[PDB]
């Protein structure tokens, strides 16, 4: 049935695996060991586990991830951890050497390596399921783990399987703060293997999340953890009705075909709300017009970008919890005769209802308090083009005179790659300019 | 239409009702049931208002119009057109009701 | 004897029919388990129009399930009644229709249809003679609008002489499902006014405004429209389930409300729509239920039918009251609302009065009627396409299907000659 694989690659990758399968475990009652202990006091577990996890004939849950990384650092470091009882040791791939934010070892004479077995682990785990529609492909833009390898493992599946979806997740280097130099030299290339050989495409950055926290969270000293909660609670969301159900199911496939307008326009902006602490979720009523309003609000969203610049193409809403659908009737005709949203002449109207018997559940030791009913915004809008716009100035500007670019000349790389995805890179750009402009 | 089928008198006062109100003068429900049956006198008078308005017109100025820069006229009769319409119905609930006679 | 097979498709269409079932039953005298509980009497001679004679007197149900996606049919048979069906009609695929009409028609309407095909044929031979095959769906994916068409005409090819009656959704601007959603309203009204005998216009924003405004719920959900559309069927096929004085078919409602094949859309209603205060603070008589299904307020349109002229209306009476009222009513209205009616064709209103009352409810009677109101909405679905079709957004995902993109022009060329059809006969003028 509903099943799907998820794909971890990188440091950022695992991570966040490792918090989305937490997550999972505690919101469905599992527990760490991988069987079910709990024959005093019951606390729920008896739903469809099956998405994400397998039964076995002793009673026995097994992870359905990969975590592939090219430095053994991160494996060891979640090897000893207290989940190491969870998962296989077969699942976490080590290696030799590692990229650390370089495209063209890990893409040539490093990821080149380790392909077939990887490959027949894929092919075990697709073996092992039954239905398959999409992947949960987990990397990053900077990170040379999540970009060389990344790149190539995708090429070859898109080409094995062109029937299956193929999604994408990964951290946008943000314009104002940044954590290497290297970065923009991965995504350039990165980006040409994204749009041309996949379907669809998240882009988020840190610096959003920072400044949403320290508004609402209020925490003067953030760490990663939240930020993989944040993440997670996404992915959740987004995924919500293929675990449950509700009055409305909404697959994979049935937002995915909307979601894409064009083969080149696949950029979702995602918006997560109500983002939270427990204090600001006490004193404060919540319904589902101001919430869905403040879906919309800058402010909120997780790349930096003004809506107002531009205007949308495709909206897709999600819900999830004990939601009325007057609300949300309310907040579609309210929403629809705001003159501050901005769209095309072309498209009066375009969203999903996305209703979710199950309530979003809490973590003890997180931030995120209990809240009655969750909403997830997926909107396609052109003012997101400006990160394209200055991802490339930076790219002229320091390829003016090749800065840092003679080592990916001594690793084996043609240097009119550089040149290809420049041009392509414009190409989109022009496109989507092309597609904002209204008649 | 001239017909004597009540149809074509609908067609004929479908059209001078904006132009009656081009005026401003009150197309009446009284005047129409006059003009059905035929009562001397409302249609007249409102026929001779709408003459000497027509002498009005000819004697210094504007066109009818060029007349409308004196008071503001159509704010609210867009709403009066499709008001006058729904009111031709309202006539047709007592007026019509010999012509469908025939015709049912 | 004479039985009806019901059909079921889309999500939307399988949560009605379901409603619809335990409402029947309910009103009948079913039990949860599949015996039965009833205690009147015309509940035993004709209750073999939907349900089917086995041992020890446990009815069955005759309806078959049609869907992609195998998470509905758990949803439905977790019900207080989900199981007493037959789980063999619950045909089900592996892939979700993803919202898509060529790709559910295509690539999931090949390797799934034999199944459907082959147990509709079981049912439809296990029985003696039939009248028509009522299929209840919506327009809104590709579960419903992907495969009910196809169904519907595959039925036609096969058994032309019966009577194809559906309660398909329309979709609304304001209020929206899909993003692709006019494509697949666009391509289903083409089979709907090809292949089908008649069609009947579902919305659920006028439902919403109906139970906001009059019954004035607290959280009106989709289980308060799936029980108010379950109870207009019920009024609808009451001139059959239970014979009165002045018996009606469906049949006979299609020849006689369907001037032209090309226009076969109707216009329901139910007419008792009052607040839970006010049941007991009513005066159940004639006048009133004329008037609740006269004006535009009780009618479950998102639109105005006072636009346009009356063309066929039929008022289905279900209680114990007399015979004078009615005509006196119509033909009273006929004389005073007369520029609402078209006026070359008199006694537009159908009388008919079902002597059985329902369960529960003592006076309750449904509106039939084909009114000059679809027109606005076929014209903005129009419009709607044209704007996305000229630059042909959200195209490539039925394109790389393997379909081509000239159906959708002829389709938009179909759309094009029956509005301006509508626009001209809505304007009948007696002579010239």
């Amino acid at each position: 049935m509903r099943e799907c694989i998820s794909i971890h690659v990188g440091q950022a990758g695992v991570q966040i695996g490792n918090a989305c399968w937490e997550l999972y475990c505690l919101e469905h009652g599992i527990q760490p060991d991988g069987q079910m202990p709990s024959d005093k006091t019951i606390g729920g577990g008896d739903d469809s586990f099956n998405t994400f996890f397998s039964e076995t004939g002793a009673g026995k849950h097994v992870p359905r991830a990969v975590f592939v990384d090219l430095e053994p650092t991160v494996v060891d470091e979640v090897r000893t951890g207290t989940y190491r009882q969870l998962f296989h040791p077969e699942q976490l791939i080590t290696g030799k050497e590692d990229a650390a934010n370089n495209y063209a070892r890990g893409h040539y004479t490093i990821g080149k390596e380790i392909v077939d077995l990887v490959l027949d682990r894929i092919r075990k785990l697709a073996d092992l399921c039954t239905g398959l529609q999409g992947f949960l492909i987990f990397h990053s833009f900077g990170g040379g783990t999540g970009s060389g390898f990344a790149s190539l493992l995708m090429e070859r599946l898109s080409v094995d399987y062109g029937k299956k979806s193929k999604l994408e997740f990964a951290i946008y280097p943000a314009p104002q703060v940044s954590t290497a130099v290297v970065e923009p030299y991965n995504s350039i290339l990165t980006t040409h293997t994204t749009l041309e050989h996949s379907d669809c495409a998240f882009m988020v950055d840190n610096e959003a999340i920072y400044d949403i926290c320290r508004r609402n969270l209020d925490i003067e000293r953030p760490t990663y953890t939240n930020l993989n909660r944040l993440i997670g609670q996404i992915v959740s969301s987004i995924t919500a009705s293929l675990r449950f159900d509700g009055a409305l199911n909404v697959d994979l496939t049935e937002f995915q075909t909307n979601l894409v307008p064009y083969p080149r326009i696949h950029f979702p902006l995602a918006t997560y709300a109500p983002v939270i602490s427990a204090e600001k979720a006490y004193h404060e009523q919540l319904s589902v017009a101001e919430i869905t309003n403040a879906c919309f609000e800058p402010a909120n969203q997780m790349v930096k970008c003004d809506p107002r610049h531009g205007k949308y193409m495709a909206c897709c809403m999600l819900y999830r919890g004990d939601v009325v659908p007057k609300d949300v009737n309310a907040a579609i005709a309210t929403i629809k005769t705001k003159r501050t949203i901005q769209f095309v002449d072309w498209c009066p109207t375009g969203f999903k209802v996305g209703i979710n018997y199950q309530p979003p559940t809490v973590v003890p030791g997180g931030d995120l308090a209990k809240v009655q009913r969750a909403v997830c915004m997926l909107s396609n809008t052109t003012a997101i083009a400006e990160a394209w716009a200055r991802l490339d100035h930076k790219f002229d500007l320091m390829y003016a005179k090749r800065a840092f670019v003679h080592w990916y000349v001594g690793e084996g790389m043609e240097e009119g790659e550089f040149s290809e995805a420049r041009e392509d890179l414009a190409a989109l750009e022009k496109d989507y300019e092309e597609v904002g402009v209204d008649s | 239409s001239e017909s004597r089928g009540s149809t074509a008198k609908l067609n004929n006062f479908s059209r001078l009702q904006p132009t009656l109100h081009l005026l401003g003068l009150q197309f009446d429900q009284n005047v129409a049931q006059s003009i059905i049956t035929e009562k001397p006198g409302a249609a007249t008078k409102l026929l001779y208002q709408l003459y000497i308005a027509l002498q009005k017109k000819k004697k210094t100025g504007l066109t009818g119009l060029e007349i409308q820069t004196m008071q503001p006229q159509t704010n609210l009769r867009l709403q009066t057109l499709k008001s006058e319409a729904f009111r031709e119905q309202r006539l047709n609930r007592r007026r019509q009701n010999e012509i469908m006679a025939k015709i049912q | 004897m004479r039985e009806i097979v019901h059909l079921q498709a889309g999500q939307c269409g399988n949560q009605i029919g379901a409603k619809f079932w335990e409402v029947i039953s309910d009103e009948h005298g079913i039990d949860p388990t599949g015996t039965y509980h009833g205690d009147s009497d015309l509940q035993l001679e004709r209750i073999n129009v939907y349900y089917n004679e086995a041992t020890g007197g446990k009815y069955v149900p005759r309806a078959v399930l049609v869907d992609l996606e195998p998470g509905t049919m758990d949803s439905v048979r977790s019900g207080p009644f989900g199981q007493i069906f037959r789980p063999d009609n619950f045909v089900f695929g592996q892939s979700g229709a993803g919202n898509n009409w060529a790709k559910g028609h295509y690539t999931e309407g090949a390797e799934l249809v034999d199944s459907v095909l082959d147990v509709v044929r079981k049912e439809a031979e296990s029985c003696d003679c039939l009248q028509g095959f009522q299929l209840t769906h919506s327009l809104g994916g590709g579960t419903g609008s992907g495969m009910g068409t196809l169904l519907i005409s595959k039925i036609r090819e096969e058994y032309p002489d019966r009577i194809m009656n559906t309660f398909s959704v329309v979709p609304s601007p304001k209020v929206s499902d899909t993003v692709v959603e006019p494509y697949n309203a666009t391509l289903s009204v083409h089979q709907l006014v090809e292949n089908t005998d008649e069609t009947y216009c579902i919305d659920n924003e006028a439902l919403y405004d109906i139970c906001f405004r009059t019954l004035k719920l607290t959280t009106p959900t989709y289980g308060d429209l799936n029980h108010l559309v379950s109870a207009t069927m019920s009024g609808v096929t009451t001139c059959l389930r239970f014979p009165g004085q002045l018996n009606a078919d469906l049949r006979k409602l299609a020849v006689n409300m369907v001037p032209f094949p090309r226009l076969h859309f109707f216009m329901p209603g139910f007419a008792p729509l009052t607040s839970r205060g006010s049941q007991q603070y009513r005066a159940l008589t004639v006048p009133e239920l004329t008037q609740q299904m006269f004006d535009a307020k009780n009618m479950m349109a998102a639109c105005d039918p006072r636009h346009g002229r009356y063309l066929t209306v039929a008022a289905v009476f279900r209680g114990r009251m007399s015979m004078k009222e009615v005509d006196e009513q119509m033909l009273n209205v006929q004389n005073k609302n007369s520029s609402y009616f078209v006026e070359w064709i008199p006694n537009n209103v159908k009388t008919a009065v079902c002597d059985i009352p329902p369960r529960g409810l003592k006076m309750s009677a449904t509106f039939i009627g084909n009114s000059t109101a679809i027109q606005e909405l076929f014209k903005r679905i129009s419009e709607q396409f044209t704007a996305m079709f000229r630059r042909k957004a959200f195209l490539h995902w039925y394109t790389g299907e393997g379909m081509d993109e000239m159906e959708f022009t002829e389709a938009e060329s179909n759309m094009n000659d029956l509005v301006s059809e509508y626009q001209q006969y809505q304007d009948a003028t007696a002579e010239e």
